[PDB]
């Protein structure tokens, strides 16, 4: 039993179009149901919900203009409830209208309150100066008295004054002290030229003054009049702010309200409108075992409706490309969506997700197989799940941030993975983790064995500990056992696990892949398919990449130290196999009889190629002609298929050395950056070194994940994501449909 | 959810909706014709039965 694509039935749905605004908003709503466009040629004036739209979109911008205002006076606008209902009657229209209202008298009132705010700073600076004592930065003051000079010599004084915490100047926007020197001049010509120069100086210029007491009596007027500016002003701005948060809380339900009308009239334009009678008919595709909810949720729909019309769905023989419906939940989601990104698969196609889930983590944690990375990695996933609610319910304008949040359950797994990996590898921040099982050898009996004071010339020398020498042996009880991390050779003891690991691996997975493709040609019942592509296929692939698979683990098991020198080479015999070369001497075969075995294997991978090759077009020429076809495209396609499977094969199985390649790069940029950086930390100087430790260690954390968990885990991840779409899918994925896009009510954050 | 019959049930009662719009609309088509009819009499009787009424 695979995962497959949910059945899709092309059906065809006909009801009465009081009816269908109903069916349509609670179809939407129970979101399972993607409405097909039965007038495609037809423009949006054309469909007629353009009315309907225009108003929806004069709403929406309407709103968001409000809005603007209301996020300014940080109203909380929760969006908790109500809004979830979705009620559409008609009278909605005149609520829209209610709204464009609200937010027009909020308009008018800030207009008006700019103007209170200039008059209420433009009395400001009367009140303050009682030529004039007005509102100045003294910018040019130091310039204008020598401007006067200029344009007469000084006729007379000029009126001094300062303003202590002076009033923000409106012009400004912003409070700055105010310092005022202006001259009054008795002259026409020269009272002109004063003028012309204080329009043109920054300065305050257009005092009434009088000298009488009535003056003053005005400027009393004036404060007067002052201060009902500001009750008025105070009143206006109250009134907007209740206003803008009461309206914020109507709004968090109005938008969503908005767009699911918009939503609904744009899907009903996606249709064909029938002319004689005043009926819908639409074609929908919808899941198979999901139509009996559909038809409930119908009668719903036009049980609200006073016509109660049947709206009957009738199936129609579907004969069109369905799209691919894969069922996600808030786990499998995000490994869909990394294949979707490589494509949508084919109709009832086998879904490589399932096995994503587990196989491309895994392929991770082979590459990133870091114990202490994988801590790292893993805190930081339940970080995110942890914070989940906060996260998710929030805006996130940067992508980076949440594009690892939408796979947080990916990289949850990965690190799960790399713990495990890490340990077996036995590597945590280029560290091993001795269990106190690592019996590897046994010193005390290495001195015995013929190695008297070796430690004298061992200042200059290494000396390699010998393989049965009778007292060493016995296999570490889980990973790599820790001595070989402090080894001058681990990088060709381990170094060789890993690449001979990396064949087994990927031979292994390509099998699988192979194996998946047999389901999915019985499931489309072309015998063709697997009488002369999955056998000789599968064969073709076990008798050369699998026999060596079965060698590597012979090797392990069959040779001891004991046969050292002449042991077989793997990789030669293995390029010998496929030439056919037995050289008399010079190699050691790996068991009696291999010969007969090797040439055996190789013919056979060469018989299977005439089976994928050319007896497919055959017998369907045999077949069309007995019946009596593109016979010569078709036999070019197979020969393409035949020629790209055994290459690839070839450099699939070579592909995975990646795995080898980057788990390398790894365990040595992390050596690097432990030896280079944090040895330095330590120090026979106490203080010093807990000190300078500190600081070290800082800089050995910043590096850590600079260079190892960031970019390195996005080179594992990737690899390992392009193993997964290249080796593994192209062995039973193939062919592309369409995304399943169905009219629900998802954009409710939005 | 509904078998052929029931599909065939349905397709019936959306038939009987259009014959009992035709006839509804039919219906009302006719009551204007005779609304139409009495209005036009009674404009005609009761202009030429002035006339007549004059005459005399």
């Amino acid at each position: 039993e695979l995962f497959r694509s949910e059945e899709m039935t092309l059906a065809q749905l006909f009801l009465q179009s009081e009816a269908a605004y109903c069916c349509v908003s609670e179809l939407e709503e129970l979101g399972k149901v993607q409405f097909r466009d039965l007038n495609p040629d037809v423009n949006v004036f054309q469909r007629k919900f353009v009315n309907e739209v225009r108003r929806c979109e004069e709403m929406d911008r309407k709103l968001r203009f409000v809005e603007k205002e209301i996020r300014k006076a940080n109203i909380p606008i929760m969006d908790t409830g109500e809004n979830p209902e979705v009620p559409f009657p008609r009278d909605m229209i005149d609520l829209e209208a209610n709204f464009e209202k609200i937010e027009n008298e909020l308009k008018e009132i800030n207009t008006n309150q700019e103007a209170l705010k200039r008059n209420f700073l433009e009395l400001t600076e009367l009140k303050f100066i009682l030529f004039v004592a007005g509102v100045i930065n003294r910018e040019r003051i130091p310039t204008f008295e020598r401007m006067l000079w200029r344009v007469c010599r000084g006729n007379v004084f000029l009126r001094q004054a300062e303003i202590e915490n002076p009033l923000e100047d409106p012009v400004t926007g912003d409070y700055v002290h105010k310092s005022v020197f202006i001259i009054f001049f008795q002259g026409d010509q020269l009272k002109n030229r004063v003028k012309k120069i204080c329009e043109g100086f920054r300065a305050s210029l257009y005092p009434c003054p009088e000298t009488p007491q009535e003056r003053k009596e005005m400027a009393s007027g004036v404060n007067t009049r002052i201060d009902d500016l500001q009750m008025v002003l105070n009143q206006t701005e109250d009134h907007r702010q209740r206003v803008l948060q009461a309206a914020a809380k109507n709004i968090r339900v109005w938008f969503i309200k908005v767009r699911k009308m918009k939503a609904i009239y744009h899907t009903l334009n996606l249709c064909n409108i029938d002319v004689t009678q005043k009926c819908l008919i639409a074609e929908v595709w919808c899941p198979v075992t999901d139509l009996d909810s559909i038809q409930f949720a119908l009668r719903r729909g036009t049980e609200h409706s006073g016509s109660t019309v049947p709206s009957i769905l009738n199936r129609m023989q579907t004969n069109q490309t369905p799209p691919t419906y894969n069922k996600t939940n808030k786990f499998t989601h995000g490994f869909q969506n990394i294949v979707d990104a490589y494509g949508i698969g084919t109709y009832r196609e086998i879904n490589p997700a399932p096995y994503t889930v587990i196989t491309f983590p895994f392929l991770f944690a082979v590459m990133f197989g870091d114990f202490g990375h994988g801590i790292l990695m893993t805190l930081f996933a339940v970080w995110m799940v942890l914070r989940e609610s906060r996260i998710l319910s929030q805006k996130n304008e940067n992508e980076m941030f949440s594009m690892v949040f939408s796979g947080r359950y990916i990289i949850l797994l990965m690190g799960l993975f790399s713990i495990y990996t890490g340990l077996i590898y036995n590597d945590c921040f280029s560290k091993s983790l001795n269990i106190f099982g690592s019996s590897w050898s046994v010193r005390p009996m290495f001195t015995i064995g013929n190695w008297t004071e070796e430690t004298l010339l061992g200042s200059s020398v290494l000396q390699l500990n010998p393989a049965i020498p009778g007292v060493f042996g016995g296999p570490y009880p889980f990973g790599i056992d820790p001595i070989w991390n402090i080894a001058t050779n681990k990088l060709t003891f381990l170094n060789s696990f890993k690449m001979k690991m990396s064949v087994i691996l990927g031979i292994i997975h390509m099998l699988f892949g192979v194996s998946l493709s047999l389901f999915n040609h019985i499931y489309f019942k072309k015998p063709l398919n697997i009488y002369f592509g999955f056998i000789p296929e599968i064969i073709f692939m076990s008798s050369l990449f699998g026999y060596l698979v079965i060698l590597i683990f012979y090797k392990w098991t069959a040779y001891d130290a004991h046969s050292s020198r002449n042991a077989p080479s793997l990789l030669i015999h293995f390029i010998n196999m496929f030439l056919f070369s037995y050289p008399e001497s010079g190699n050691a075969m790996l068991y009696s009889g291999q010969k007969g075995i090797q040439c055996f294997l190789i013919v056979v991978a060469m018989l299977c190629v005439p089976w994928m090759l050319l007896f497919k077009p055959l017998i369907l020429r045999h077949q069309y002609l007995r019946k009596k076809f593109d016979f010569g495209d078709t036999m070019v396609h197979q020969a393409i298929h035949t020629i790209e499977y055994c290459l690839g094969c070839i450099s699939n199985t070579a592909s995975y050395l990646r795995l080898w390649a980057l788990s390398l790069a790894h365990a040595q940029l992390s050596e690097v950056l432990w030896t280079m950086v944090i040895h330095i930390g330590l120090h026979v100087r106490s203080l010093a070194g807990g000190l300078g430790l500190f600081f070290i260690f800082a800089a050995f954390a910043t590096l850590t994940v600079a260079i190892l968990l960031i970019m390195e885990g996005l080179s594992a991840f990737l690899h390992a994501l392009r193993l997964h779409w290249v080796e593994f899918q192209n062995k039973f994925y193939t062919g592309t449909g369409f995304k399943f896009l169905p009219f629900s009510f998802e954009h409710i954050r939005e | 959810a509904l078998s052929d019959a029931d599909v065939q049930k349905q397709i019936k009662h959306m038939m009987a909706f259009i014959e009992q719009e035709a006839n509804e609309k039919a219906e009302e088509i006719d009551a204007k014709a005779e609304e139409e009819f009495n209005i036009e009499k009674g404009r005609l009787v009761q202009t030429q039965r002035l006339k007549i009424m004059e005459y005399y």
